[PDB]
């Protein structure tokens, strides 16, 4: 029983004789392993002996003592000696724990011979030490029926083989099942997997399983040909709906793709797609038509500016510079967005005359803005403005060419022959300070138009432009550049710009080629750490204001800790108050994902004895909380909103601004507080100037789009981070450092609406639901689940959060499929009996294609 | 699940350390209102 | 499935706050130079 002179006795002979002495010392393991621990070193010292043949049982002697004594990397090496004796499938807190502790330095060594070899988990590259308990384990979850730790375990063990294998032994094919089991691989391996390859090819073998569409999700394979930027599995889509044929299921996948996917993808959907076999119908989808159509029609429908709250905000003074002017002209161009109304520059006289040189470019490019989704008129509205039209002067003619860069932003391959002309015209030199206004607004306009698509034709136009060192367009033909080269972009430009920021020292330029060596790197993560060296490094303050906003774009979407650790320092070693405030915005960027932690870091930042720290912080609070939940953060923005400050309050409210979109009818009590503050501040001169202009666009912002647009940025239909979201809200950073950019943000502001059409063409319909929603559309400025149905829940406003619990009502013609998919963009749902009335009426979507 | 629920233990340990920070913010603002 | 994805958001929250505790008291020793100059 005592095992104390058993083991002393093993140095004897008759090895036959040690085999019965071990018998009677597997009972006393777990409890006299205190005492006959003097005595382990014996027990180890025979596992090396040749002549020593009971190895197998004496392992699990030892395996039970060094485990007790509180090192757990030698009871995995015990255990797995003999690989016999060990039994994963029996129960006990022995036996998880070696398990639990081999996994753990299993991911450890999956981290890193991933990048020599992928084939590792198939090589003796890791010792079998760590895969012996490792693939026990895997095989014992898929007998328990229990997918939550064996494909949580597998994406952190790096290995190929347990998802490809096992899933082919669990299918279910409702169908639903393979749904949710993807979904599972996806959330989680986005915060777990560190590495882009590895989660490259996981969607890649699901894309297998999926391939012959047996009424499967087609979100689940979207996500993986946005993700993967594939031209190959874009066009496989389509060749499985030339097989099995469905107008409801093609059609859903072809509005899907057109939005998430970049210009370079769009080329394969169209002219790659067309070499192969297309559907006619399908083609004018993914040309972008008909996604501009929705977008100004919905809008159309329901509007309600309410200009009797903006009449008393413009009237109220006609000094202040264009500070006042451009306020008011901004924001009212947010609230005709997609509508189509000139009624702010024509219908009212006095405001435009009262503008200045520069000032007139907000007039003109507000109409941008309202006119945004037309491709056919958009070039009317500017036409008198256009070059040969001459103009009233040539500062207000700048802003045609850029007003075209809003409307036709990533369609316009037409405009973009038509703008690049002019900056070759104006390329040679400049004897006037207007030249350059007409040159600012014909790169910026033609930075749009090519936006996501890399054209060396346009960066090599640009790039005379910044060799004349102009004052006034120097950061347009950055811009232009830099959205250009947006994604992967080209290594030679990077340092090519990069040289160029430090020979030519200039305000307007460098801090353009700062934020455009910024754009030049997007989702590039730990590529890109080149570049922020040198930036991080350098004393330049244009040079780390930069440098935060290229740690923004490329560390966004899944957050990283190594990014986080690189913005806190800079935002307090430094004492820049502009690098500062671009360390604190730059760190929403990459917390997009997670909203609910945001708040908290703002917290411990709104406390400070700089103004810019806290005004940055009072901008970013908005930008990830724009669209998602979590009401605390108004109250995080109180105090900042008493700030004697005049830029603070300004940045203050246009971030209550975003998160207030639809919070009003008893869902946010703030909003009252929130509504006044819109005509008091303007009327009282006892508040700051900065703080009245700001509470415009605030006011506009909420009405933007009447009511109805609202901030999605990373949500899930999408998928993925948006790039003209992301950009459009960069440039609002600078608003009184030269000229306000605020002009950008009409990329972010998409319009709610849930509506069927049809299942082959364009329709628009005018039907009822009457399921459970707040009440939100019906509740505009003036002068508990109930599973109660509401008025109407087809198009109108509303709000997308608390949408998720309307239902379809299946009495239509219609048929639902996703239970409320909940995607306004995309809509177009099934239409199970076609040819038959739906009392369409047609739209005003003509006048736009 | 166990594997979990212990490594979640960690995070509830060092949540009082975060109570560490409270007693620092609030002595640097009495210096940032004083000066 | 909640307390796996949990579980890693959380030590986002511990690696800021670890060296955010630190640079308050940077700025301590900052506002001690800055002391020395009121008197």
């Amino acid at each position: 029983t005592t095992a104390a002179p058993l083991l002393a006795l093993l140095r004897e002979n008759q090895d036959s004789v040690k085999t019965y002495a071990l018998e009677s010392i597997n009972n006393v393991v777990d409890q006299l392993w205190s005492e006959i621990s003097n005595e382990l070193p014996d027990i180890e010292a025979l596992y090396d002996d040749d002549t020593f043949s009971d190895r197998e049982m004496a392992a699990l002697i030892a395996s039970k003592v060094y485990y007790n004594l509180g090192e757990y990397e030698s009871a995995v090496k015990y255990a797995l000696a003999a690989k016999d004796r060990f039994d994963i499938d029996e129960k006990s807190q022995f036996v998880e724990t070696i398990v639990s502790k081999s996994i753990e330095m299993y991911v450890q060594e999956a981290s890193k011979q991933y990048t020599k070899d992928e084939q590792f988990y198939t090589k003796d590259i890791i010792d079998p030490k760590l895969t012996s308990i490792f693939e026990r384990m895997i095989e014992k979850c898929l007998k328990a029926s229990e997918l939550k730790l064996a494909l949580g375990i597998a994406l952190e063990g790096y290995r190929l083989d347990i998802i490809e294998s096992a899933l082919k032994s669990k299918l279910d094919q409702s169908t639903s099942e393979n749904v949710k089991i993807i979904n599972y691989l996806l959330t989680l391996a986005i915060t777990t997997v560190t590495n882009s390859k590895f989660r490259s090819s996981i969607l890649r073998k699901s894309f297998d399983f999926l391939m012959n569409m047996p009424n499967c999700d087609y979100l689940t394979l979207n996500k993986v040909v946005v993700n993967l930027n594939d031209a190959g599995l874009a066009l496989q889509l389509f060749k499985k709906l030339k097989e099995e044929n469905d107008e409801g299921l093609s059609a859903q996948i072809a509005f899907d793709l057109v939005s998430s996917a970049s210009q370079q993808l769009l080329e394969i959907l169209v002219t790659e797609l067309t070499a192969q076999g297309y559907d006619p119908a399908l083609l004018n989808i993914l040309s972008g038509l008909p996604t501009c159509d929705y977008y100004n029609t919905f809008l159309l429908n329901n509007k309600n500016i309410d200009i009797g709250l903006l009449n008393k905000s413009k009237s109220s003074l006609d000094g202040k510079f264009s500070l006042f002017h451009t306020a008011v002209s901004v924001a009212n161009g947010f609230m005709h967005a997609g509508t189509t109304d000139n009624s702010f520059i024509k219908a009212n006289l006095p405001w435009l005359g009262k503008a200045q040189n520069w000032a007139k470019f907000t007039a003109t490019a507000s109409l941008g803005v309202i006119h945004k989704g037309n491709l056919l008129e958009g070039k009317k509205v500017m036409a008198p403005y256009l070059p040969g039209s001459r103009a009233s002067s040539r500062f207000i003619k700048g802003g045609s060419l850029y007003g075209l860069g809003l409307i036709y932003a990533g369609f316009g391959r037409d405009t973009t022959d038509y703008l690049k002309n002019i900056i070759v015209e104006n390329s040679g030199t400049s004897g006037d300070e207007d030249v350059d206004v007409l040159l600012h607004g014909a790169s910026l306009g033609i930075g749009l138009a090519a936006m996501g698509s890399a054209n060396i034709e346009v960066y090599e136009a640009l790039k005379e432009v910044l060799y004349n060192d102009s004052a006034t367009s120097g950061e347009a033909a950055a811009l232009g550049m830099g959205l250009c080269m947006l994604g992967t972009g080209k290594p030679e430009a990077i340092h090519d710009m990069f040289t160029y920021s430090q020979e030519t020292q200039h305000g307007n330029i460098t801090r353009g080629l700062a934020v455009g060596l910024a754009l030049i790197n997007y989702g590039r993560q730990e590529l890109a750490d080149d570049l922020i060296t040198k930036m991080l490094a350098s004393d330049e303050s244009l040079l780390r204001y930069g440098g935060a906003f290229t740690i923004a774009l490329a560390y966004a979407g899944t957050g990283n800790n190594s990014a986080v650790k690189r913005l806190l320092h800079v935002a307090v070693s430094d004492s820049n108050d502009d690098v500062r405030r671009a360390a604190v915005i730059a760190l929403g960027f990459v917390l997009l994902r997670d909203y609910t932690t945001v708040p908290r870091i703002v917290q411990l930042l709104s406390k400070s004895h700089n103004a810019h720290v806290r005004c940055g912080t009072a901008f970013a609070l908005g930008i990830a909380c724009a669209g998602k939940g979590l009401q605390s953060a108004i109250d995080v923005l109180d105090p900042l909103t008493k700030d004697p400050v005049d830029f603070v309050r300004q940045a203050a409210m246009i971030a209550l601004s975003m998160i207030l979109i639809q919070q009003t009818e008893k869902l946010n009590p703030q909003v009252a507080d929130i509504n006044k503050n819109f005509l008091s501040v303007i009327t009282n001169k006892h508040q700051e100037g900065l703080a009245k202009f700001g509470a415009c666009v605030a006011q506009g912002i909420m009405n933007a789009g009447g009511r109805n647009v609202t901030i999605q940025l990373e949500n899930a239909d999408t998928g993925t981070l948006d790039t003209k979201s992301v950009v459009g809200l960069v440039m609002f950073s600078q608003f009184w450092y030269w000229f306000p950019l605020a002009h950008f943000l009409s990329l972010s502001f998409t319009p709610t609406t849930v509506i069927g059409i049809r299942g082959s063409d364009q329709a628009i319909p005018k039907f009822q639901m009457n399921c459970y929603a707040k009440e939100d559309a019906f509740s505009y400025p003036r002068m508990k689940y109930s599973s109660k149905p509401y008025k109407v829940d087809n198009m109108t406003r509303i709000l997308p959060q608390q949408s998720r619990y309307i239902s379809f009502i299946k009495d239509d013609r219609f048929v639902p499929v996703r239970k409320f998919k909940g995607n306004n963009g995309v809509v177009v749902l099934r239409d199970r009996e076609p040819k038959e009335p739906v009392a369409l009426i047609e739209t005003v979507r003509q006048m736009k294609d | 699940e166990q594997k979990i629920q212990e490594t979640e233990l960690k995070i509830r340990s060092k949540t009082e350390n975060v109570r560490r920070l409270e007693a620092q913010r609030n002595a640097l603002n009495d210096k940032v209102r004083f000066i | 499935y909640f307390k796996l994805k949990k579980l890693e958001k959380e030590y986002e929250l511990l690696t800021l706050q670890e060296d955010y505790i630190k640079d308050e008291q940077r700025h301590l020793k900052r506002e001690l130079k800055r002391a020395q100059e009121e008197v």
